[PDB]
RNA sequence: GUUAAUGUAGCUUAAUAAAAGCAAAGCACUGAAAAUGCUUAGAUGGAAUUGUCCCAUAAACA
């Protein structure tokens, strides 16, 4: 029963968000974070955490976005954040590593699309 | 005080240097991805023809191969570029030089540059300047004395008088450092390409 | 026409969003709404860089990373952190203490037993229904000899 | 204190795709050392066999950066491509729209 | 260097099998070329 | 059709090739800002001794173009 | 030695809670370039406190 921004007509992504998975590609490694309309970060994973770098090979690869994939929807089951939504680019969403860490979460269990709100 | 200019020439190389064999390699793997994209006796003529190429002599790409040691040649080099080198005497010095003359406030460097091109090589060497800006200015001292350096590329030589009294001397980098000690002259390099 | 342009979409909107982070003169919609372990580190890193087989699984896309170690690893190096964030965003620390807030350091685990096969672990932020919850769960915290303690739920 | 004029570069070579991968390199090239490109035009083949050439357009140079450009072409040089340089002798409703008022 | 852009490949998105032939030169230097039949050599009179 | 293998080999050396090229890039590079900065160098050198000549010598020369050398 | 440069990776007064961002490079995609996708290489040669020494070591003097 939360209210969702539903202005924002005239600006890309909409703002009728819960929740929102933010997915930047630097050059060296590859961050994804949950974050709330307020700004607050929740869950955040990240290729430059000590943990995930020993288990990997390189700090951007398609497999690396599946791997941060799988360790942000264990991370977000944990925190319960079950419904979120995800805002790619026409192009981002063509490329097949993302493709591939939407796969993760959904096969996670993390919905990447939020429930309508109840009015 | 001692005015004196001088000319760091260029002559460019003529001939390339053999591939690599990654670059080789790599030539294989073009060629094999073209076949790939392709689309679908006269080869004993072209056999023919290919072994009248092989007992045709053609210029070496380097045309060091019989000289081994005309440094006074013009085409001491064609894989790199070249730089003509001159022995000279000075009243206090006797040093390996750069080739040098005797400029004026009144000349440009330009004018001395040209002058330094036909004066030490007495050539109908052809030879051209794009920038008027000096490329090097050293100083030696015992009185005191300069020297400038331009740079210049050689268009095309006809280098007559191949065997000089002089020791002119066309080096690229490797006998920059051995005839040139003092950094005045073998600081030459940094403008070298 | 001295500075270069965006040849992109997305070096605008890292621009953009980069932008709107940092405080601004006009009003805006968010005012109103140790060295051994680096060097250990570094060896670790090159030893995976050799390994021929973790390059072959890369190029064919097939790599895989264990979840349960980074879980651990993560626990001990910026685990406190974390869930001091989840403990602010979900509130705790300023309805307990009136706002004062305490990284958590002890890696505490608790788990509601189902029957004896499977217990139920409660992270942060975890759902577990009052059923599953009926009888006292077990804590196993690691506490190591003596510094005796005091658990409130 | 002059500036270069805008100097046009037709690249001859036997093969069309030499002509032309010579014709992107010198444009990257051109486009990492600032240098603007505003066209890359192909020549008519030049029937006798035929032969193919490219331009590469050059706009803009310096004293300074005109000498370090040149030599460097000179080492690009596959060996075998011919090289050249000579100095250079519609539009859409925005650009319309705007000229009428500068005049207007 | 002049290897810098020597290696270069086919920019056509359609095209019969190209064969490698050497072109002579009067000043014998030489250069690969791409040749529609299987010759061997190419020699300029 | 190329077996796994057959690509296996071509990529790793393509690898190597790229890897070769991005060396190669970054030496040229460096040796042509270097030439540049000594260029600069030796205009400043001059400058000191007489910074007369450059006025004339700083102009470009409008006749040195076009220049045509394989 | 006198003068005087000099020790995060091209750049940064990034960072001491986690050695970062940007710049930069290759291949594919065909007008070129760009974009896009897939790939690539690296660090403190240092102590100092803010928001200079002292070394590696560069030189003019020497």
């Amino acid at each position: 029963v939360a209210r969702k921004e539903r202005g924002w007509a005239t600006v890309w992504p909409n703002r009728e968000f819960w929740h929102r998975l933010r997915v930047v590609k630097t050059q060296h490694h590859v961050e994804a974070f949950v974050e709330h309309l307020n700004g607050q970060v929740v869950v955040s994973a990240s290729t430059r955490e000590w943990a995930i770098k020993k288990h990997l090979y390189s700090t951007r690869n398609v497999v690396a976005c599946e791997s941060i994939g799988r360790v942000l929807a264990q991370r977000c089951l944990e925190a319960g954040i079950n419904f979120m939504v995800y805002q790619p680019t026409p192009w981002e969403a063509s490329s097949d590593s993302i493709k591939r860490l939407q796969n993760a979460m959904t096969e996670s269990g993390v919905m990447l699309r939020e429930p309508r709100r109840i009015y | 005080w001692r005015l004196s200019g001088a000319l760091c020439l260029q002559r460019p190389p003529l001939i390339t240097k053999a591939l690599t064999p990654l670059q080789e390699e790599m030539a294989g793997l073009l060629q094999q991805i073209e076949v790939e994209r392709s689309l679908y006796l006269a080869q004993d003529l072209e056999d023919m023809w290919e072994q009248a190429f092989l007992q045709f002599r053609p210029g070496a790409r380097e045309t060091e191969a019989d000289k081994k040691n005309d440094r006074t040649s013009l085409h001491r080099k064609l894989d790199r570029n070249l730089v003509l080198l001159v022995r000279e005497k000075l009243g206090d010095q006797d040093v390996w030089m750069l080739p040098q003359v005797e400029w004026q406030p009144g000349e440009t460097l330009r004018g001395t540059a040209e002058r330094i091109l036909a004066t030490l090589s007495e050539n109908n060497m052809e030879a051209k300047f794009l920038g008027n800006a000096p490329c090097g200015h050293y100083k030696f001292k015992f009185l005191g004395v300069k020297v400038f350096f331009f740079k210049a590329l050689l268009l095309t030589g006809d280098f007559v008088q191949a065997g000089k009294k002089s020791r002119h001397v066309w080096a690229s980098k490797e006998e920059l450092g051995d005839y040139l000690q003092p950094k005045y002259l073998a600081q030459v390099r940094r403008f070298l390409l | 026409e001295r500075l270069e342009k965006y040849r992109s979409f997305e070096r605008y909107r890292r621009r953009a969003e980069q932008e709107a982070r940092a405080p601004h003169w006009w009003r805006t919609y968010r005012e109103h709404f140790r060295t051994q372990k680096l060097l250990e580190r570094k060896h670790f890193l090159r030893e995976l860089r050799a390994n021929v087989e973790e390059e072959r699984a890369a190029r064919l896309r097939t790599a895989s990373i264990p979840l349960e170690a980074v879980r651990a690893e993560w626990e001990r190096t910026c685990g406190p952190y974390h869930k001091q964030r989840l403990a602010e965003y979900y509130g705790l620390y300023r309805d307990l203490f009136h706002g004062a807030t305490f990284v958590p350091w002890v890696p505490l685990h608790v788990a509601y037993a189902v029957g004896e096969e499977d217990l139920i672990p409660v992270y942060h932020g975890n759902e577990v229904t009052p059923t599953e919850a009926s009888r006292a769960p077990e804590v196993t915290y690691e506490a190591d000899k003596d510094s005796l303690w005091t658990l409130l739920f | 204190d002059y500036e270069y004029g805008v100097l046009n570069i037709h690249l001859t070579a036997y093969d069309m795709s030499l002509a032309e991968s010579y014709a992107q390199y010198v444009h990257r090239l051109c486009n990492r050392l600032s240098i603007k490109v505003e066209e890359s035009y192909a020549m008519p083949t030049k029937t006798m066999l035929t032969t193919h050439e490219r331009v590469v357009q050059i706009s803009g140079l310096s004293a300074t950066f005109a000498e370090i450009f040149l030599e460097v072409l000179q080492s690009n040089l596959p060996e075998g491509v011919r090289l050249s340089v000579r100095e250079h002798t519609f539009k859409a409703r925005p650009e319309l729209e705007e000229l009428l008022a500068k005049l207007n | 260097d002049c290897s810098r852009a020597s290696l270069t490949r086919l920019r056509r998105q359609a095209y019969a099998r190209l064969y490698p032939v050497l072109l002579v030169k009067q000043d014998g230097s030489t250069i690969h070329i791409r040749y529609r039949e299987p010759r061997r050599m190419l020699a300029m009179p | 059709e190329h077996s796994p293998e057959e690509s296996e080999r071509r990529a790793l050396l393509l690898k190597r090739w790229a890897l070769f090229k991005q060396q190669e890039h970054e030496m040229e590079r460096d040796a042509i800002r270097s030439m540049l900065e000594a260029q600069q160098e030796a205009l400043e050198e001059l400058k000191l001794e007489s910074a007369e000549l450059y006025a004339e010598a700083i102009k470009r020369d409008t006749s040195l173009f076009p220049f045509e050398k394989e």
